[PDB]
DNA sequence: TATTCCCATAGCAAATACATTCACTA
DNA sequence: TAGTGAATGTATTTGCTATATATG
């Protein structure tokens, strides 16, 4: 019967959400140590123009093995994803 | 085949030109003086600093060009930086030279630039890539498209148009066109048009103007606003003056409280600065303005115009002839603009456009700052910041028309090497037949591009020294016959 | 041409609290905005550098927000400036720090290819390959008697009714190094990364059996194990002849005082990397029963595994003529 | 009177306390040996999230009056965001939508010029090339190769790509068992696609 | 469409160092020879050369004679011309100024000898110059050709000890420690 | 004799992606990688879809396009392709109960930026 | 696939080369 | 007991910051 817009509840996604929450406000760009981890979080930063020679990783790319998938990484506390 | 009949062919067969056939780039651009031996393009270098002498401050001279030694080419291209010697190896067609200034005689730092060599058949490599580069024909002196004339100096571009005002002269209504152009550019940063009568005002006094050109005796035939002028009862130049006078006294009346304050010189230039942008900083500001436009004129721009025949030698006799001998083509234009037999195959203007354009504002520099004292270390930064290692090839295979990728499955040079025409319409990135295509182009070579036939060049076209297309006699009268048929 | 003195933040310049700044800044970065913190001409300051800042994608990558930047400038000119016509220094000092090597550029990329097509930076794997070798894996028996065709089929099954049980286990490195040495011939080594961790666990089944069957039990009975709870590089005496036959090609060492170096053997090396990996925990046999006893053995090390990997190497060098 | 109906239905959905950041995915910087490549519409992102950072980051702690203008800031910096990046990149010729949800590059495909079939033939029937058939059927020969000749998936893989250049009897002998497989179908169900697609028999 | 045949000339580029190695794609067990030589012809499934990852843990299977043989489609990188092409010409650019190099031993015994002879070749041009520089003093004039061979011929040869070396580059790319260009001709049969 | 002889032909059962997850463009450096191209071929353009809509219907052409924006739909046609007993006649390739759909990566995006926005497309109740 | 250039100078951090020592092997 | 090589500490060198009207 066709497709119309609906209006999402922010607050609603907020408490469904599943992991741990970062929030921009505890950053201070000054320190140059934050500075590091913000972009971590922020840009998907690439380092050259080569190929990536791997098929799964974590977020802090410690574990880039295909047969530890769904194993929680220890420094990004992260689950490691195809 | 008999060989017999092969010399019986070729005794029969008209041969190509030869300047056409192997390459007009590199006939233009690489050929050397028997003499010094120095080419063209080295040259055209010298011809540029000396039309721009004439802003040199006192004491600063241009002490010509030299060649590089390869084992400085090498050492000037591999500068080390952050502790590292970049050397690039995709190989290019590119030479030095060093470009020698001296300030009261102490010889300055040398400024090395790389220039591009051209090989047989328009071929040049650039950055491991092969390109083609092609004459474009062009217009000598100055070009008509529509109500306008267009004339390129070698540091400004300027065109000409037309208006109509009403002036109301013995109680009689009358229209009569007014030429402008815009040569402030703030002005185009920003209603009346800067007028050539009010340029002549802000340089002449209004009694100075009529008498020096005109020879009219301006009072104060009564010519009236719709304040007088009276002139004696016995021109299309007195009343194109009088039109434009009263173009600008219309639209600022306030300015004209006493006439005998139009006799003036603050004034006008006053008016014609509150057109382009304070009292205090306008008048100022145009005093360089006008004295920057006094010095336009180059000598290049009237060797050109010479040619075709307007013997200019100031910029206010270009103005006059503008107003007086060049002013029907503004409305009624007697030049053919689908002809192209009084046009010149033309390389150095647009292959040397970025370096022209860094000579130009280096001139500008020493304008904008005039009655100060330089030091040399001042000089030395200057120059520095103007003229770099690759201020002329940086944009070749950017935005340069008559330079294009080559791609040639064959042997043959002629198909799409030298016999690529560019039209100037093109040269920076149709029209209806005329029998000089069957001379100078090819009308039944049809590229997408140009499908009318004039992006392709006969190789038996008859081209002067300069690079000046002329006209074949034996061809004469069938061409001829055939353009009255065209327009019957 | 400036001064240090504690001054020398001020060392590079070409009025009462000057000292004292000085000594704070001495004592990570945009400092003087915390200097200025300790302590109208400011509003009137402040509206001009913001006329100034108004007329980057830059400073946004570095982190300087366009809020803070006017605040930034205004510090900086109040710190670096003032201190030492001023209106025309101060435009000029704060349109220099506005606009300060080729790589720290940040350019803007201009994106027939769609927008995000732009980005073109691949992965190195084909995904349909790391699928054909999920199901390879699998076929046990077919591999092992691709590399050794005498392998009993009962050894191999043998091998493979462990799989279950160390399903639930993790994976060390130790374990696939062996596995990949020798599963080499019939599977490709650098497919141990890309192929899920149930056809893992059946290669190391697989090159378990390999192994017995050639007679390294004492190495054999580290492939299918449970984690618990001196690093030379050079080969012995006794097998430098035969490793630098089989292994050749060899990795340069850097010379030392002009003295050349001999190069060392790249099988040595992996030797020791897999001697260290073993050594480095306490491990739980999880594998077959009779295997457990024909190696004279929660497990222990014997003293002389090293030798075992040793000549394990080499009968896989002499293997693969 | 519809903007009243919209704010007097989704008035308790309008003043959230958490915005969610967009994905990591949608900013990237790609770091090169002239410099770092970034998407200009991404700009107001950038802006939006680093302004509420410098609320907390700030030396002096703002007053309410300033934590409120600061706020609305970087409100009024995401509200740019996605009207741009819409309007941008999800909206026009080479945007998300009209590229990627209405079109895609598909898996096992070809390109190749054509000629005719002139001999007596079927209407509904096509021959490829020697080159084609080997790199679009791989995984077919693939699967044939393993069980007919005992190849293991590395040699199979191999053999495959040994033979696109050259002619090989085996490999033709397996092209015509997996045509001759395809019954009751006369061969390998296929489209052919002209372009441009007005008419039907375009495609 | 025998007498309708035209020939096709085209090169292949390979660069080899501290990420990659050769591998033995024109050799046999006594011999490594990672491309075939001038006169040589491409070999009949069209690989000209390979080059596998540096991985050190991973010697005593990828390091073996028999896989240094042996291609892997999946996991390695080639370049493929047209089968039965002949080598017409070879290039060779290397970075001297590593310590060590990264390449193991008795892989690089063709790279060497091209290089060697390819050296020398530069080495008699800046001689040439250098001699003609010595009698003419202010008086030698050179076209732009031979200005530009020279600069090639100094960024070929290595550079003195006093001073730092090159980075070389092509058009933004850089060199790593091997650049091999080969060249080769095709002749095909119109069908 | 004229160019164009036909040599730059491509084929390509499986494709290299993006981090993305998308089929990528062809550099100069992977063109010589393969004996022939290996390049995904834009044979699904708006237009086309377009068509496939009236006389195919929305059904079939929306798994069509699935196989491909959905990575892990095309590693299932790909297993369909290598354990079937006759590989050119399997029934059907993908299992849409084990991988429904819902998986593209361009829909998912749309739908994660109109989110953050504070909209979302559904079916009209 | 991205280039057309990079002010001079003092202090610091990290990388690097060399000497020394203790444990393993013959 | 003699020879040798890995681990460690220490002095030296160099790359890295941080400030310094104007051309259709
Ligand atoms: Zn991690």
């Amino acid at each position: 019967m066709g497709l119309y817009a609906k209006v999402v509840d922010h607050n609603e996604v907020h408490d469904q959400f599943t992991g741990k929450r970062i929030y921009a406000n505890d950053y201070n760009t000054s320190n140059s140590d934050e500075k590091e981890e913000f972009d971590r979080h922020f840009y998907s930063h690439f380092q050259d123009s080569e190929a990536i020679e791997s098929s799964v990783s974590c977020d802090c790319r410690a574990i880039e093995d295909a047969h530890k998938l769904g194993v929680i990484c220890d420094i990004c506390n992260t689950p490691v994803v195809n | 085949p008999d060989p017999f009949l092969i010399e019986k062919i070729r005794e029969n067969t008209p041969c190509m030109n030869p300047t056409l056939a192997n390459g007009i780039t590199v006939e233009h651009t690489m050929t050397r003086d028997p003499n010094t031996g120095v080419n063209m393009t080295r040259r055209y270098i010298d011809s540029l600093f000396d039309i721009s002498s004439v802003l040199f401050p006192d004491g600063f001279k241009y002490e010509g060009n030299r060649a590089c030694t390869p084992l400085k080419h090498f050492e000037e291209i591999t500068r080390e930086y952050n502790a590292k010697r970049i050397a690039n190896i995709a190989p290019t067609d590119m030479y030095m030279i060093d470009l020698m200034f001296s300030y009261k005689g102490e010889m300055l730092y040398p400024r090395p630039m790389l220039l591009p060599a051209f090989k047989r058949g328009n071929m040049v490599t650039i950055n491991g890539a092969k390109y083609i580069g092609s004459p474009v024909l062009t217009d000598v002196g100055f070009s008509v498209l529509n109500d306008s004339i267009f004339i390129p100096f070698r540091r400004t571009k300027l065109t000409f148009k037309q208006t109509d005002h009403h002036y109301m002269c013995n109680g009689q209504r009358k229209i009569m066109y007014v030429i402008w152009s815009q040569i402030h550019n703030e002005m185009a940063k920003r209603h009346i048009e800067s007028c050539l009568a009010h340029y002549f005002f802000c340089q002449f006094g209004v009694t100075q103007t009529f008498k020096q050109w005109a020879n009219v005796d301006v009072k104060c035939n009564i010519y009236s606003s719709a304040m007088v002028l009276v002139i004696p009862r016995h021109s299309i130049f007195a009343t194109r003056l009088i039109a434009g006078f009263w173009y600008v006294v219309d639209a600022f009346p306030m300015r004209f409280t006493r006439p005998e304050y139009v006799d003036s010189t603050n004034l006008w230039r006053v008016i014609l600065g509150h057109m382009v942008f304070h009292q205090g900083k306008v008048e100022e500001n145009i005093d360089s303005h006008l004295h920057s436009f006094c010095n336009s004129l180059d000598e290049m721009t009237i060797e050109e115009l010479k040619t075709v025949g307007v013997n200019v030698s100031t910029i206010w006799e270009l103005l006059y002839e503008i107003m007086t001998s060049l002013a029907h083509h503004l409305y009624a234009t007697d030049i053919d603009e689908t002809s192209m037999y009084g046009k010149r195959l033309t390389v150095l203007h647009y292959l040397m456009s970025e370096f022209n354009y860094a000579v130009s504002m280096f001139g500008y520099m020493f304008q904008s700052r005039r009655d100060r004292e330089w030091t040399v270390q001042e000089l030395n930064e200057g120059l520095k910041r103007s003229f770099k290692l690759q201020t002329a090839i940086k944009r070749l295979t950017v935005d340069h028309g008559e330079l294009d990728t080559m791609s040639n499955p064959n042997s043959s040079m002629l198909i799409k090497g030298t016999s690529i025409l560019v039209t100037q319409d093109r040269a920076k990135t149709s029209r209806i037949i005329h029998a000089s295509i069957a001379e100078v182009g090819q009308y039944k070579n049809q590229p997408k591009n140009n499908p009318d036939g004039r992006g392709r060049l006969n190789m038996y076209t008859k081209v002067g020294p300069t690079g000046l297309v002329e006209r074949r006699e034996e061809v004469r009268e069938i061409i001829d016959n055939a353009q009255l048929m065209f327009r019957a | 041409t400036g001064f240090t003195e504690t001054t020398t933040a001020y060392s590079k310049i070409r009025r009462p609290l000057v000292p004292i700044w000085g000594e704070f800044i001495d004592q990570e970065m945009h400092k003087e905005c915390e200097v200025i913190s300790l302590i109208t001409a400011y509003d009137k300051l402040s509206a001009y550098v913001k006329f100034c800042v108004e007329d980057t994608l830059a400073n946004l990558y570095r982190g300087m927000s366009s809020a803070e930047v006017p605040d930034i400038l205004q510090a900086k000119v109040m710190v670096r400036r003032l201190t030492i016509s001023i209106v025309s220094n101060m435009f000029r000092y704060v349109k220099s720090n506005l606009n300060p090597s080729t790589a720290d550029r940040v350019n803007d990329k201009r994106p027939k290819t769609s927008f995000i097509e732009s980005h073109k930076t691949k992965q190195r794997v084909t995904p349909g390959d790391i699928v054909a070798y999920n199901l390879d894996a699998l076929d046990v028996v077919k591999l092992v008697h691709k590399i050794d065709d005498t392998v009993p089929v009962e050894l191999i099954q043998e091998c493979l009714d462990c799989v279950a049980v160390t399903a639930t286990k993790d994976i060390y490195p130790h374990q696939i190094l062996l596995a990949q040495w020798v599963m080499h011939k019939a599977f490709p080594a650098r497919a141990f990364s890309h192929i899920n961790k149930n056809a893992v666990n059946h290669l190391l089944a697989a090159a378990q059996s390999l192994m017995w069957h050639w007679g390294f039990q004492q190495v054999a009975v580290f492939m299918q194990v449970e984690l618990y709870y001196r690093n030379s590089t050079r080969i012995q005496i006794k097998y430098k002849d035969v490793m630098d036959e089989l292994y050749p090609h060899q990795r340069q060492q850097r010379a030392i005082n002009g003295v050349p170096v001999a190069p060392v053997n790249i099988a040595g090396i992996a030797v020791q990397s897999a001697h260290a990996s073993i050594r480095s925990s306490n491990w739980i046999y999880h594998g077959p029963d009779r295997l457990f006893k024909e190696a004279e053995q929660v497990l222990v090390v014997p003293a002389t595994i090293k030798s075992v990997i040793t000549e394990l190497v080499i009968h896989l060098g002499k293997l693969n003529q | 009177s519809e903007f009243a109906q919209f704010v007097a239905q989704n008035k308790d959905k309008l003043f959230p306390k958490y915005l969610p950041v967009p994905s990591k995915l949608c900013f990237v910087a790609e770091s090169t040996t002239s410099g770092t490549y970034l998407d200009k519409p991404i700009e107001a992102a950038i802006d939006a999230t680093l302004t509420f950072a410098s609320i907390d980051a700030s030396s002096v702690p703002l007053s309410p009056i300033k934590a409120q203008n600061r706020t609305m800031r970087g409100l009024r910096l995401y509200g740019q965001f996605y009207e741009i990046y819409a309007k941008s990149r999800i909206a026009q010729k080479p945007g998300l939508a009209r590229r990627h949800m209405f079109g895609a590059r598909l898996n096992a495909t070809a390109r190749a010029v054509i000629t005719s079939i002139s001999d007596p033939h079927d209407y509904d029937e096509l021959h490829i090339p020697w080159g084609v058939g080997c790199q679009l059927l791989k995984y077919h020969l693939t699967n044939k190769l393993k069980a007919k000749f005992n190849m293991t998936t590395r040699e199979a893989f191999s053999f495959v790509y040994e033979n696109v250049l050259q002619y090989n009897q085996i490999i033709a002998d397996l092209f015509k068992e997996l045509i001759a497989e395809a019954a009751p179908y006369k061969g390998m169900g296929c489209t052919f696609h002209r372009n441009p697609t007005l008419q039907r028999g375009s495609t | 469409l025998k007498r309708m045949m035209p020939t096709s000339y085209s090169t292949a580029v390979a660069n080899a160092g501290r990420k990659a190695f050769f591998l033995n794609m024109y050799g046999d067990d006594k011999i490594y020879k990672p491309f075939p030589d001038i006169g040589d012809v491409i070999r009949p499934d069209g690989v000209i050369f390979a080059i596998r990852d540096h991985d050190d843990d991973l010697a005593p299977a990828e390091m073996t004679p028999r896989a240094l043989r042996t291609l892997d489609r999946t996991f390695d990188r080639a370049v493929i011309g047209t089968p039965g092409a002949k080598v017409i010409d070879i290039d060779i650019w290397r970075d001297e100024r590593v310590n060590p190099s990264p390449t193991p031993t008795g892989m690089d015994a063709q790279l060497v000898k091209y290089h060697t002879h390819l050296s020398s070749y530069y080495r008699e041009l800046l001689k040439i110059y250098r001699g003609l520089l010595a009698r003419r003093k202010d008086d030698l004039h050179i076209t732009e050709e031979f200005e530009r061979l020279i600069v090639t011929a100094q960024m070929f040869l290595p550079q003195p000890d006093n001073v730092r070396k090159l980075s070389r580059f092509y058009r933004l790319d850089p060199l790593d420690e091997w650049r091999v260009e080969v060249t080769y001709k095709a002749q095909k049969m119109p069908a | 004799l004229l160019e164009k002889i036909g040599e730059d032909w491509s084929a390509a059962a499986s494709v290299k992606t993006q981090p993305f997850g998308l089929p990528s463009k062809l550099n100069n450096a992977d063109r010589a990688s393969t004996p022939g191209r290996e390049t995904a071929i834009r044979s699904f353009g708006e237009s086309e879809t377009r068509s496939y809509n009236c006389t195919v219907g929305p059904g079939p052409t929306a798994e069509i396009l699935d196989q491909t924006n959905n990575p892990l739909a095309h590693a299932a046609v790909i297993e369909s392709w290598l354990t079937a007993e006759k590989p050119s006649s399997v029934p059907v390739a993908v299992d849409r109960e084990k991988i429904p759909f819902g998986g593209s990566r361009p829909v998912a995006m749309f739908d994660h930026l109109l989110e953050c926005s504070g909209i979302a497309l559904e079916y009209a109740p």
